[PDB]
């Protein structure tokens, strides 16, 4: 019953922009900080962006500032990610992870208990 | 940026053996990681958090020991099922850091 | 309207044991102390695995019987499991309610570590109100929040315009 | 002009554990726990124990042949035996309560 | 040629700390037997030296 | 350069537990609060002598041996022997962690009261840092660093100097 | 003359626990923080209630005694219950050390409280002596004394009078 | 030997004046706070007035509020209460009554452990 | 002003009968309860202070117990000495106040 | 290994000066704070001076107040003792005295642990 | 100045005697005494810090009690080489007083 669905990855030209959507249900969305982790083909995971339950707060890895916005819909419970100016080393099938509660408190630094199938975004 | 190096790069074993993957930390974590299991084609899985606690529904045989700078993932008893590439991920702060990563395989 | 610890806690501060809340022109809402979060997480999980896991115990044996003309050697096996009885019990009982008022008090210090911290950033730049809150003596936008917030509050660059906003009170 | 005030650090490896952190590094410490013995038989408060050489304390009390003879007026503090006595009822036989009789002999003025 | 006030058949425990792991039997004036390793006391303070 | 107890400990403050470290036109150094480590080092040594001293125990038999029909009630000795070694191994286990963390405590308190004995003392004629150190907005000779740690600084005397070095900072 | 708790307690203070002590134009006099010594005084009537009655134990038994031949049971029997004396002489002795120092310290916590609450009301409209008292800087009669006692003191009322009086000691 | 007397009471018009006395011996009655209760016939127990054990502060009901005054006068033991603009409805037997000690300090929160006979006001 | 809600307002028993009345606070009172025994003509009779401890001088088949809003007055086994009207008084805060009163009266 | 060697007393006449020395071996001198103590023939011990490990801070005892400086050689590991305006009351025998650490802390006020041969001071 | 107060001033006894002396504070030093053995033409040795340690070295016979003004040294059975003379010292505060010296003769 809980889980992610993320849309929005496709074939993209250098340079282009991409907004990804995860759409989630099963749980309190709202009351979740939110996380975006990016697997290029044959490597290793690599967290991108995460954003606060309220979205008043935002987190970006270096490697995708100023080009990537995190942000979320509180009315639709869905997750985005836009993606400007998209380079060779952005091509990675993107996943948006859940933090893990404890305590009963929605902490954003934790492990990530719910992904999703991911999608596949290819810049060439 | 906190660096998470893990050992080994690979490794193979059969049904039934002990096997052991660590994950070394530039700087104090204390109780901050987690472990995943990643099948190829499927999103990771969340085995440990805290550095040892189990996740609900993950078998008893995988169990996860360290603090601070120094951790352990252990798999007691290998199943088939257990074949995949494992994961150790910080949460002190961010940015959220993982480690290269340790495919256990077949020999 | 929006008081602090002082007069009880927030169901708003969701992502966090402790927190901040502000209000400037840009706008309000709540934020949590993540790292002092943290630091109280994995002392009460300590705590808590600390009780579990040090009962470190023998094995267990249920062998208590004795033949039917030793009522005598039965009747001090009995005494012997009421003596451990008593003793467990009471200890068990006394280390939850100490260890309960602790870790309230635990509480309370963490809370009030946090509340030290600002007051002495924002020093009299703000106006201690006495129920947790301060009154900034000058404007305070999204940036100078997250600066007291993250420990990096100057005093001395709001110093001359909150030391205007102070005469106009006087 | 500036006052501080601060406290005492050194070059101390020594660490505990509380009952919220482990692995504490702290500047002094004390164990209150006795991990070491000596390896010896000594006396007790000043009282020399009882020497059975290669004798079990039933041949001891009985008089085996090879076994020293008490000449002189004794005490002791607690009875040493051999894990296995050369010397012991040298004609076979039980020897009754023995466990009752060591509860009024170990320990003697 | 020693004298203790508690005594063990592998040794003498000439301690008047509270606890001892050495051997579950002894006679005389003992610590208490348990199994911990290590029992200790922080008495200084925190040992996080400014860099 | 130079700060406080905020930030860690000092390796200089060799002759006492807790003390200070000044800095004025006459030079500088490290300065233990003798009698504040006089009274923690009482303090810890009642402790642990404490819970050494009131192990008061009656005298130890190793005299356990039951004939060879009886070893039923040699294992109602053994496991008698087995429920006082849990006793005795988790209870000194918790006491060890429980006094080791108030301990600590017990130095944080020291520490910080020191900390608030200056505090009340400067007022308004220093700044706090926030790191456990003042800046004294007057010329603070010798005599005056030994009045604030003798507690017997005067606010009155150096009120003035301070006023108009404050001003200024305004 | 009149110090506060900085040097010692008060024999005048009789109706409380906690109180205060005020002087101005229309007199003097003891006043006891009546609902401050209420919450203490259920704290430590539930803390000795508590260590009394989670006392809960088994029927006790004199029945220890075994026939002539059996004296290493009698001994078992013997050692048994000088195991027990020694873990509850033991706990008990450390069970009040501990307490004992807490209590002590749980006092010393409210009275600190108390300090706080009026110090943050007053703001800069007096100045702490730092022993435990404080020196208003404006005329306070008989109502703004129970004004502060009740929690219930303005800052900004008294502001422009104060600072005044501040500018002159100055 | 520890034992309260109120004096006093009797017969009064609407609108006169009447003061209490309770005189007090066997105990420190300088230390005790006091307290005066009232109790109509047939009804029940009605707490009107409270005094500190120094006389400097003063607790009244609201039913007799601006018509009665407590007082005390350490030198003679006696507890006072003067009844102005007395009512109908202040008819009454009056108790004096000292609050309970505990913990050595004599808090005047507390229960009620002695009482005098009483005294009664009757007012038609 | 705190109001204190006594329950039943009388009740009928006879000897060593066990009765109990209820004491009922709008708001926390703690322990700060008290209960009186009156006597028709006699001033009121601490009988239980602190909501539970026997007043010195007391009988201990009365007991009471208790804390924050709801008490119990309990007589185990009634006497013919017992028979009276029996009031709860709160000492949270001023105004003190006090019950309606119960009556224990013979059947 | 570890012991102290006083020097440079000896038979000198009133309103004189002398000055003492104390050669420190074998522990880290620099740590501990020093005290002088003499002892008069056939009287007891009286403590005249100490001073810190850094030597910023000196005691003295009203006895030789403002005649008698202590002070310290950090590279010679050696303590001094001038004596000014000599008095035949100044007659004793000399020594320096180590104050006991605790804790691991040299803390100047405490027992004195070791002491040297002392060296004798005539004033006729 | 704190002053300490020896008794006895002296006393003889013999060999395998049980020797008392006792030191008198003005004021509270807690526990900020000390016990020390002076032979003639000898320096002082430290024999009890903390007003009951024994010093390493010093047999166990020695032994101190006392806190805050009252303070006592013990030799539970004289040996030849213990007669001398004795000095309490406290350490409190500044400025360093000692008491006025028991000497230990053979009668
Ligand atoms: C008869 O009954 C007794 C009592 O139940 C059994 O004895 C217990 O046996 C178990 C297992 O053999 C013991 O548990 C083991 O303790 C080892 C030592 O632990 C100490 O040291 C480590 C650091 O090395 C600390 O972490 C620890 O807290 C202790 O301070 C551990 O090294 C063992 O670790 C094992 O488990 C972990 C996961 O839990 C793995 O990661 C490890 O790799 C390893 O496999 C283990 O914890 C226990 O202490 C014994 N207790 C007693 C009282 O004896 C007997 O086994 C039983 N007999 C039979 C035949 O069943
Ligand atoms: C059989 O086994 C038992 C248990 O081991 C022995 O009993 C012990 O005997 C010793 C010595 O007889 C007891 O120790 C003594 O306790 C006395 C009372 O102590 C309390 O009161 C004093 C104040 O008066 C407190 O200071 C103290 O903390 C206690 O609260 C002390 O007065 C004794 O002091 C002696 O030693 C000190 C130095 O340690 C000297 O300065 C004194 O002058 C004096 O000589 C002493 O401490 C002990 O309490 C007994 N324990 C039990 C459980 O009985 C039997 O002796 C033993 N039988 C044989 C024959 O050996
Ligand atoms: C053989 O020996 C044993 C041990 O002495 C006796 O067992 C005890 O029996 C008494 C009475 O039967 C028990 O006490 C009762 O416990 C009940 C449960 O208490 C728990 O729950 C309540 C809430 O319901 C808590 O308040 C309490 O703290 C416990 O957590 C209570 O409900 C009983 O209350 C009775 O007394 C109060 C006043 O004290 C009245 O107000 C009540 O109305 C009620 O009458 C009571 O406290 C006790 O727990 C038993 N202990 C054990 C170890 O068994 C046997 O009775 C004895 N056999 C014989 C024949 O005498
Ligand atoms: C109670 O509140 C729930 C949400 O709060 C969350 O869950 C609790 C258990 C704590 O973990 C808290 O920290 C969390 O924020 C709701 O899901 C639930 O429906 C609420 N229940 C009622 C009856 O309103
Ligand atoms: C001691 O003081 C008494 C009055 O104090 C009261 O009683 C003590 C026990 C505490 O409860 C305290 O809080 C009270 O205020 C006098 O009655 C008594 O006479 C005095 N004793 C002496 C010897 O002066
Ligand atoms: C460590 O430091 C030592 C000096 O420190 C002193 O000794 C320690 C044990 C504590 O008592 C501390 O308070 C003291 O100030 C040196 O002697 C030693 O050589 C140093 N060791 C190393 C390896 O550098
Ligand atoms: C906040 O204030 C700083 C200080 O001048 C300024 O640099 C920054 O632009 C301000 N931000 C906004 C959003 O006004
Ligand atoms: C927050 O504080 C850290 C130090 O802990 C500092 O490195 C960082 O630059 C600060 N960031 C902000 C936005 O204040
Ligand atoms: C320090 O200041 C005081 C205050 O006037 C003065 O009396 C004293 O001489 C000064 N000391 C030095 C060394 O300047
Ligand atoms: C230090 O304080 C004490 C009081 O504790 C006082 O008697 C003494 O004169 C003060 N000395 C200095 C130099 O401040
Ligand atoms: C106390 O001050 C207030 C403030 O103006 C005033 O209203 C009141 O009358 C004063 N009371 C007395 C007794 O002077
Ligand atoms: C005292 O404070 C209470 C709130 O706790 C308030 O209702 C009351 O009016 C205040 N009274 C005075 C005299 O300050």
């Amino acid at each position: 019953q809980v889980q992610l669905v993320e849309s929005g990855g496709g074939v993209v030209q250098p340079g282009r922009s991409l907004r990804l959507s995860c759409a989630a249900s099963g749980f309190p969305f709202s009351s979740y900080g939110m996380h975006w982790v990016r697997q290029a083909p044959g490597k290793g995971l690599e967290w991108v962006a995460g954003v606060s339950y309220d979205g008043s707060y935002k987190y970006y890895a270096d490697s995708v500032k100023g080009r990537f916005t995190i942000s979320r819909d509180s009315s639709k419970s869905t997750l985005y990610l836009q993606m400007n100016s998209l380079r060779p080393e952005d091509t990675a099938v993107y996943y948006c992870a859940r933090p893990s509660a404890i305590f009963g408190i929605y902490i954003i630094l934790n492990g990530l208990d719910v992904w999703g199938q991911g999608t596949t975004v290819t810049v060439s | 940026e906190i660096v998470l190096t893990q050992s080994p790069s690979s490794v193979s074993a059969s049904v039934g053996d002990r096997v052991t993957i660590t994950c070394r930390a530039t700087q104090g974590i204390s109780s901050w990681l987690a472990w995943y299991q990643q099948k190829p084609g499927k999103p990771p899985k969340l085995l440990i958090f805290g550095a040892s606690s189990l996740q609900s529904g993950v078998p008893s045989r995988f169990s996860g020991s360290g603090s601070g700078t120094d951790f352990t993932l252990t798999i007691s008893s290998l199943q088939p099922e257990d074949f995949a590439t494992y994961f150790c991920q910080q949460a002190h702060s961010f940015p959220l850091t993982f480690g290269g990563g340790t495919k256990v395989e077949i020999k | 309207a929006i008081a602090g610890f002082i007069e009880g806690g927030w169901q708003g501060l969701i992502d966090g044991w402790y927190g901040y809340h502000h209000q400037n022109s840009e706008g309000s809402g709540y934020a949590a102390d993540k790292e002092a979060t943290q630091k109280a997480v994995d002392a009460i999980t300590t705590k808590v695995n600390n009780i579990i896991d040090k009962m470190n115990t023998q094995f267990e044996s249920t062998a208590k019987e004795f033949n039917k003309i030793e009522m005598r050697i039965k009747h001090l096996s009995d005494r012997v499991d009421d003596g451990f009885l008593d003793v467990w019990s009471y200890n068990a009982e006394l280390l939850v309610l100490l260890e309960n008022e602790r870790t309230l008090d635990f509480h309370d210090a963490n809370v009030n570590n946090l509340y030290q911290k600002v007051k002495v950033q924002l020093k009299d730049n703000a106006i201690d109100m006495g129920n947790g809150c301060f009154k900034i003596l000058h404007k305070c936008n999204n940036t100078c929040m997250d600066d007291i917030k993250n420990g990096t509050y100057n005093y001395y660059e709001y110093r001359k315009e909150s030391h205007l906003e102070k005469q106009k009170i006087d | 002009d500036q006052i501080c005030i601060g406290y005492h650090s050194n070059n101390s490896t020594q660490t505990v554990n509380t009952l919220l952190e482990s692995n504490v590094p702290v500047t002094s410490s004390h164990s209150i726990l006795e991990k070491e013995h000596n390896g010896l038989l000594c006396k007790l408060k000043g009282k020399a124990p009882l020497d059975l050489i290669d004798c079990s304390l039933p041949a001891w009390l009985m008089g085996n042949p090879k076994c020293d003879e008490l000449l002189t007026a004794s005490e002791w503090a607690y009875i040493k035996e051999d894990p296995e006595p050369e010397n012991g009822i040298c004609f076979p036989g039980d020897f009754d309560s023995l466990e009752d009789l060591i509860l009024l002999v170990s320990n003697t003025d | 040629d020693c004298d203790t006030i508690c005594q063990t058949k592998i040794g003498a425990i000439n301690s008047t700390l509270p606890f001892q792991n050495i051997h579950q039997n002894a006679i005389g004036d003992c610590p208490k037997y348990v199994k911990a390793q290590e029992l200790v006391l922080a008495t200084g303070l925190r040992n996080n030296p400014i860099k």
